[PDB]
Order: structure tokens, then sequence, then C-alpha cells
């Protein structure tokens, strides 16, 4: 597991990818 | 507009699943 | 005295609500330790955080510490079985994960509380004597290659790495932390590196005790935990590794005043403004960058975003401090851009500078600081109790930063007012050290650089001096006012006494044509908080693609319009969630109960008397077209999306919704809202620090507001349809195949449909999932290494269920036959396990299912699933667990043989294959000719639908 800084609309988008 | 915890720092996979 | 311990710290400051008990200490070898005693906890947990990460990777083996971190899970001198660790956890209701950031490597697990020591002992060996087995290393290198693969085509990861590619290339900051097969195998082989030695060397150099913090949470007393930690961790060797520092910012003179134009993958439009700043961590008692983030990121009247939004240039903004590493930090302000906005980057930045000038002009403001301090004091007083695993993982990292006595409060309690620091940081948000990045498809073709690790296309320019000047001369703009006193700040915290008629589950306390009210006074957490949840049912939210679009747009337009007023509530810990569902709408309002009726009222009232701004409508409409398109770029495991459409009675495709979207006109929307609002049913869960009278009252206010302003009338019992699931034929297998146009991996979902949900059907499927759960991971990933993402488990929908498998892979859906292979491995394995191994799995599922919720909303969520699924089985956990203990191996073998085996008389299999952009080993059984689904509607038409489950 790496991962990076989740900012604004990158947290909304990135966090959809974790949750089906 | 305020940077979130996952933006300001680099979060675990656990902190991310936490809002699902 | 004790030789093993360098000290015990003093009393560790905790909220007075926290009944957990705490002892910090530092061992003789230098590990900082927090001990947490919770005699009531169901799972215990530990974590260890090593203050080393990818910034310390050898320049010539990018990814070595991420890779090390994978390798520690795969065997040590004391527990050499490759998967001993993940297997021990799995049989004892735990799990485990780990992450590597630039300066940290963080490892955590949880487990049944009876088995802390067993788990903990296995875990300590990661830090003492990992094997880094030759053959493990060869396999696991594929998993890391796959992690990276996955990220290649994602806009955030490409931006994240591009930022590092454009600072000082000498600076550790520009390292590539993930690693891949190339950097971790191919090239090291080309260069005669023995990676097993390189791992042994790096572990040996950096896994020093002096750089570690450990946290351990369990039922044992503080004394027992102390002994336990001393015993497993004293032996970790101390090599006095100096802690790495980066006093030099990766962005120097020539990196400032740069403009980057970047081509994204998805059709997005964003602007990133960034200023380099010093490390502010040390100023945590005052926190200047938080103060400024709060101001520049504000969303109320008067704010930076209010104006950018009013000019139709931006829709959302985020600002404040972003960590770099020990030595350097960043201050960001980033916005999404409308199309108009994209042509006004220059003016938007000038507004940013005008807003920053207004702060210089008004000076620091203690009243703002006092608000930040009270809000955090209160957040602290009444923090929700955390799940052990996240909590240990978190304290572990911050033990590196705060005195023992402060680790719990350090990030909440502010102390000190610092007009000086606020002013110092403010003096860096200046055009002479700004960085600007614009992400837009309009730069397609126009660019000339390519970032090496991800392939990102971009162009780089000096910002023209004349532009820097114009920004340097930004004067006050009277559209910008600091915010005013925040009226939503709560002040009433009284916990109402527990009622004489209060009940342990939600009670149906209202059952009318218009609404069905479920209610529970909190009898467990005693914090001043509540959750208020509502389903609104209207057959019109989803009658067709166009209605669906409209429901969606309406609700976005609403939230957009409430935003300015709702923001203050949100800073004050009162928030809300509002979206359209295939049934109508969902509204949740959560936080401190004190001012909650105010917010609920304003929402429903706005909902019912909404007037749409034409300009706003046009903007949001365009963002949503893009949003539908961009689906095309979501990850191949999309396989889930297509199964969800194939299996549900009614579901509109992203394509259908997109088509229907051009017909959505303003006139058409205005017409829809009153239509939608005119007949509803409401099912609510109100749960928390409230009385029955308050709950009835809140429910009725929602009702009355709707009646008054929207003339709502009840829906008929029959129009309260639930949707059904497709009923697969005994013995059949269908494949539905598609292509991911963006990513170069496959995905697959394989669903084995079993039967309706019920006590016995549920528990058969769950025990089975529990027995195959780590084996599937262990075989399909760790041994066969088919992809990073490898998942298996129960699938539940529409009241039906089955077993599914999801993999994202570079091998083609091939994947099938390996799952089938695996599936046989499992029957034989179930035959061969001892009774006792069988019963441990029962026990493990039992602990999992009975794990008590640690906080209000975790308890709400269980109840809400019982309600929204209309099973209303609030005591399902005891019932299902009682039945579970009953089951035997024969039951599970029969079950498997009946519904799951490749030749089973009731096998019902569907597979979604998503092909890639381009497109030892056990023995896979021979498979049937699948039937290729040609057309989703047809496939539904030609099959039965299941009944719906009966209520409880
Ligand atoms: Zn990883």
């Amino acid at each position: 597991f790496v991962n990076q800084h989740l900012c604004g609309s990158h947290l909304v988008e990135a966090l959809y990818l974790v949750c089906g | 507009g305020i940077v979130e915890q996952c933006c300001t720092s680099i979060c675990s996979l656990y902190q991310l699943e936490n809002y699902c | 005295n004790n030789p093993a311990i360098k000290r015990i710290g003093n009393h560790i400051t905790k909220s007075p609500e926290d009944k957990r008990e705490y002892r910090g200490l530092e061992l003789a070898n230098g590990i900082k330790v927090l001990l947490i005693s919770d005699p009531t906890t169901d799972k215990s947990s530990a974590a260890l955080d090593v203050h080393i990460g990818s910034l310390s990777d050898p320049p010539n083996i990018a990814g070595l510490s991420h890779f090390l971190q994978h390798m520690l899970f795969l065997g040590t001198k004391k527990y050499p079985k490759e998967n001993e660790y993940s297997q021990f956890l799995s049989e004892h209701a735990g799990s485990s994960n780990a992450f590597t950031s630039g300066e940290h490597t963080n490892y955590y697990f949880d487990v049944s509380h009876e088995h802390l020591e067993g788990a903990l002992d296995r875990f300590a060996q990661f830090f003492l004597s990992p094997l880094f087995d030759e053959s493990a290393k060869d396999r696991e290198v594929n998993a890391v290659d796959s992690e990276h693969e996955k990220n290649v085509m994602n806009d955030a990861w490409r931006l994240f790495q591009l930022e590092k590619a454009t600072g000082n290339p000498k600076h550790p900051f520009s390292k590539f932390g993930t690693g891949n097969k190339y950097t971790l195998e191919t090239r090291p082989n080309q260069e005669g590196i023995d990676v097993r030695q390189e791992l042994l060397k790096f572990h040996s150099a950096y896994y020093s005790s002096n750089l570690m913090a450990v946290v351990v949470l369990g039922r044992e007393s503080l004394d027992d935990l102390t002994n336990l930690v001393v015993k497993l961790f004293s032996e970790v060797e101390n090599k006095n590794v100096p802690l790495p520092e980066f006093p030099e910012h990766p962005f120097q003179e020539e990196h400032l005043k740069q403009l980057y134009k970047i081509v994204p993958i998805k059709d997005i439009r964003n602007l990133y403004v960034t200023f380099p700043i010093p490390d502010l961590q040390k100023y945590y008692k005052s926190n200047p960058g938080h103060y400024l983030g709060h101001l520049i990121g504000h969303e109320g009247p008067g704010s930076l975003l209010s104006e950018l939004k009013s000019k139709g240039w931006v829709n959302t903004l985020v600002g404040g401090q972003k960590e770099g590493a020990r030595g350097f930090m960043f201050f960001i302000i980033n916005v999404d851009l409308t199309e108009e906005g994209l042509l006004h980057v220059e003016d938007i930045i000038l507004h940013m500078f005008q807003y920053i000038q207004k702060l210089r002009a008004e000076g620091p403001q203690e009243w703002v600081f006092q608000e930040l301090k009270d809000l955090n004091a209160v957040a602290f007083r009444f923090k929700d109790k955390e799940r052990p695993r996240g909590y240990t993982s978190k304290i572990a990292g911050i033990l590196h930063y705060y005195p023992l006595e402060e680790v719990l409060t350090a990030e909440y309690l502010l102390e000190e007012f610092r007009p000086d620091l606020i002013e110092m940081v403010l003096d860096k948000l200046r055009p002479e050290n700004v960085r600007v990045a614009i992400v837009s498809k309009s730069f397609e073709g126009k660019t000339d650089r390519t970032e090496e690790w991800y392939g990102t296309q971009y162009k780089q320019e000096a910002i023209p001096d004349e532009v820097i000047k114009k920004w340097q001369n930004a004067d006050l703009n009277g559209k910008f006012k600091l915010p005013t006193k925040n009226e939503f700040i709560p002040t009433n915290f009284e916990i109402l006494p527990l009622e004489k008629e209060a009940t342990p589950y939600p009670a149906l306390i209202k059952d009318t044509a218009m609404s069905k009210l479920w209610f529970k006074q909190d009898d467990k957490f005693f914090l001043p908080k509540a959750n208020l949840n509502f389903e609104f049912f209207s057959p019109f939210a989803y009658v067709d693609p166009l209605h669906s679009n409209m429901a969606y747009l309406y609700l976005e337009l609403l939230k957009d319009s409430l935003n300015e007023y709702a923001y203050a509530a949100e800073l004050a810990g009162l928030s809300y969630d509002l979206q359209n569902t295939i049934y109508g709408m969902y509204l949740s309002v959560k936080g401190y109960n004190d001012k909650q009726p105010i917010l609920l009222k304003k929402i429903i009232e706005k909902m019912a008397t909404f007037e749409i701004d034409e300009k706003r409508f046009e903007i949001i409409k365009e963002a949503y077209m893009r949003s539908l398109n961009n689906f095309r770029a979501e990850q191949p495991h999309h396989a889930m999306y297509y199964l969800r459409l194939l299996m549900t009675e009614v579901a509109w495709t992203k394509d259908e919704l997109k088509e229907a979207l051009d017909d959505v006109t303003l006139p058409r929307l205005k017409a829809f809202i009153p239509q939608l609002l005119s007949r509803l049913h409401i099912e609510a869960l109100l749960h928390g620090n409230i009385t029955k009278q308050a709950a009835l009252g809140i429910m009725q206010m929602v009702e009355d507001t709707l009646i008054e302003h929207a003339h709502t009338k009840p829906l008929l019992p029959s129009q309260l349809v639930r949707y059904r699931e497709v009923q697969l034929p005994d013995r059949g297998w269908f494949v539905y195949q598609q292509r991911n146009e963006v990513h170069n991996n496959s995905g697959i979902e394989i669903y084995y449909q079993t039967d309706m949900q019920s006590t016995s059907e549920n528990m058969f499927l769950e025990l089975f999932a529990q027995i195959i759960s780590e084996p599937a991971f262990n075989t399909l990933r760790t041994k066969e290494q088919l992809g990073y993402i490898v998942f298996s488990g129960p699938r539940r929908a529409n009241g039906i269920q089955g077993l599914r498998f999801i993999i994202q892979s570079e091998k083609p859906p091939y994947l099938e036959s390996r799952v089938e292979a695996f599936l046989i491995t499992m029957e034989k394995s179930i035959e061969d396990m001892t009774e006792e191994a069988f019963q441990k799995h029962i026990q493990a599922l039992a602990i999992r299912r009975l794990d008590k919720p640690k906080k209000l909303s975790a308890e709400s969520a269980k109840y809400w699933g019982e309600i929204i699924s209309q099973q209303y089985n609030f005591d399902r956990d005891n019932t299902e667990v009682a039945y579970l203990k009953t089951l035997t191996k024969e039951d599970i073998i029969k079950f498997y043989k009946e519904m799951l085996a490749v030749d089973a008389p009731r096998r019902h299999k569907v597979s979604v294959h998503v092909l890639a952009r381009e497109m030892n080993l056990s023995q896979a059984p021979a498979l049937p000719q699948p039937e290729v689904i040609q057309n989703m509607t047809e496939f539904k038409r030609g099959l039965p639908l299941f009944p719906l489950v009966k209520p409880h």
C-alpha cells in the first residue's frame, strides 16, 4: 500500500475506487 | 476549501475505508 | 527499577469521556510505546511505525522500502511459514495491513482479544528476523508491479509524481516511491544486485529500535501489557540511526514562478496553486497554517470561493497546509474550473492574491483562533471511540512527534496565539514564490514533456514577469470580508436522561400513510450527538433515464445553493448528506444534537421551495456530462458495474443517462421538482441524544414543512416497490464481456448465485466465505500472483445472495480457470481440516459478527441496513450466530456440493469479463460452453425474477 495526498476532489474520486 | 486530513498528510488504507 | 524500560511517562491526558486507560513509556533500546487498556474491547490490536520510508530508498532501487514492507508479511526465522501470519489472524478474527510513505513505514493488525500475544509475537518477528525468502521475493515483486499498474492511469497519482519530477532532481523528493517489476527486478538483475541482500541490508540499517514507536491495545491491565511489550520488543536492536532531515526545500529559486500545463486522463479542469513553506509541525500548539487554511479555504459569505463561484469560474476550492517531509511543507489553493474559468486562470489567481492581501490588511484575529480552539476542544471532549486497528496505527505514527503525555491531545488542543507565525507564513503566500498548474484536455497535442514513471504529458513555462507584477499589485476588493461569528457553534451538551420506555433496538413509533418512524435513544455512547436518517420514496426519481438525471441535478443544485450556509454548520460538527437513490432520495443529518433542528428545517424548507439559478444549472449540467463520460476511465474491476446492471430488475446505463441528459432543460427541471415532491413516503431512523417526543416532533416538522410548501400527499402501499434480482437457471453459466478503453489490465467478477437470504442460507454462505477468505488471497495472489486486487466474499443485493470473486489482472479472463482450480483446492481442503480447525473458523466468524459498534453512527448504520433492506431484523446477530454454532463439516460440504462445485445440480454462475486496453499450479477443471450475453435487456427478459424477502 503506498499511497499519496488526497486533496478535495481527489479524495472524493480516490475513495470511490476503494468502495463498491 | 479547508485541506482534509488525507490531503494535509498521507493516510493509511484504514483511515480511507473509515468513511465508507 | 527495571533495566528494560528507560522511563514511564506521566499521566497521559485523555478526554474525560474516555474510559479506556493509558500508559506511555520508552524502552531501554529507545522504542516509544503507548499501552491502551480497554477491558471491554472485542478485538485487540497493535501497530508499529518505523520512522523510515521511501525518501530513504537507495537512488538506484526505487521502491525498496515499499517492497520491504510487502516482504515482512512473508515469513520470519521464528515463523517461517510464508503465510503463518495472515493465517493466524484470519483464524482468530483479525487482519492486518501496512503502508509506506516518504518517512514512515506503518504496520498494524487486529485480532480476537483472547489472542493478542499470539498475534503480537508473530508480528514482532517482522522487526527481528524476516526471511526475505528467495522465492517469496520473486513472486511478491508482481504484487508491487500491479499496485503501480493500477496507479499508472489515475489523475491523482500522476499529479502527485509530476510535482516531484519538477523540483530539484537531486532532492530525495523526486524519488519514485512505489517501485515496480522494472525497478525492483529487471534493472537490479541487469546490474548484478542481489535484492535479497539489499532487503537484508536496508532492514538491518534502518529498522533500528531508536526509530520505532509501538502501540498495543488489549483487555490486559497496564501492567500486563507492559510486561508483554518489554518481553517481545526489548530485543529489537538499536543502531542509533540518525533520523533523516530535509532542511532544503525541493523547490528552489528556479522552481518558483513556474506554470505547468498538463493533459489529464479524465476530462477534468483544475488549477493547482502552490507555495513552498517551512516545516510548521513544530508550531503545533498554535498551528498557523491551520488558521490560514481555515480562512483562505472558507466557504461562507465573504469568502474567496464565494466570489470565484459567483463569477462562474470555480465550483469548489481547497486551501491550507500540505506536508512535505521533516524540513519542508507546502501551502496549497486548488480549484476546479468551469469552462469560463479555464479562460480566466489569471484573474482567479489575482483574486486569490487579493484575498490574501485582505488578511495582511486586517492582521491576525484572536477571535478566529478562539473559535478554532473551542471547536477543537469540543471535538476532543466528545470524540467517538475509534476502532482499535485505526487507532493504534495512528498513535504509532504520532508518537514520533509529540511527548508521551500529549500524544492523545496534541492534534486537537491549541494553546497559543501567534500573530507572529501567522504573519510569517502569510509573508510566503506571494507571487514571487508561486507555482501554477493547470490540468486540461485543451492542452492535448500542445505539450512537450513526458514524465518518466507515469507517462504524463505536459509543458512547462516561466510565468511572464508582467503577470507576477500584476499579482504583486493586488489591492483590496470589497467582495472579500473575513467571516463572522459562527452561530452554529454548539453550546448545549446535556445528555437527556434515559427514558423509562427506552428499548435496546429501534422501535417503530409512527406508522402512517405518509411516514414510518423508527426511533432509539442512545443507551451506549452518551455523547451529545444524534443521527437523523430519511428515505424519501417517489416512483418518479427513477421512472426513466431523464427523471433520474433530473433527481440528480436537482439535489446537486440544492446542495450547491445551501453550501454557503451549511459550511458554518459543518465546521461546527453538524453535517449532512443528501443524494438521489433509485427509489427517491436519501437525507442524513449527523453531529451534535444542539443546533440540528435548525439545519434539518432549512434543508427541507429549501428542498420544497427551491428556485434554480439558470447560470448554476448550466455549470452543474456540464460537470455532470463530464462525470458520466469519465466513467470510461474508471478501473477495470467496472466489472462490478456491469454485474450490478445485469442482475437488478431496473437500472439505467451510464450511456442511457448521458443520452437523456441533453433533454434536460431549465423549463423541464422546474417542472419536475413539484412533480417529484407531490407524493412521497418517508422512512426515518432517528437515533442518538434525543427523546421520543423530540423524535416525533422532528419527524412531524419534516412532514409539515413538505405539506405546507409542496402540497405533498401520501404514496399508496403498492407504489413502494422494491426491485428484484434475476433468477439464474440451475446449471447455467453466462458471460458478459466488455473492453476497458483506458487501462491496460483486465477485470473480472464471477458471481455464484445461491438463494434468497435467510438465517440458514446466510450462515452457510458466510462460513464458507470465512474458510476460503485467506486461502483465496494466499493462492490467487501470493502464490499465483494474478493481480494486486484479489477479493472474494458474500454478495448481497435485492434480498438475494451468492459468492463472488473479483480480480484485476494482466492475464486474460484464464482468471476463470484459476478460480475454478482454487474452488476444488477448497473442497479437498475442507475435507482434510480437523474438527477443531472447523470450529475455529466458526468462532472467528462469530467474533466478527458479534463485534460491538464503538460509536453512534456504527450502530446507526447496522440499523439502517435492516431498515433500508426491509428485513427489519435488529437482532439478526444473535440469531444468526446461534444458528452458526450448529453447523458441521457435512453441512458445508453438502452446501458446496449442491450450489458451488463445478458439476453442482444448482450452480448458477455469471461472469463479467472486462478486457484490457490492448487484448506448482493446481489443476483447473474442464469448463462448459458459456452463454455469451449479447444484450442486457434481453438477458433480463428471458429469465425469472426472485421474490423479495419477507420483513421480520
Ligand atoms: Zn504496497
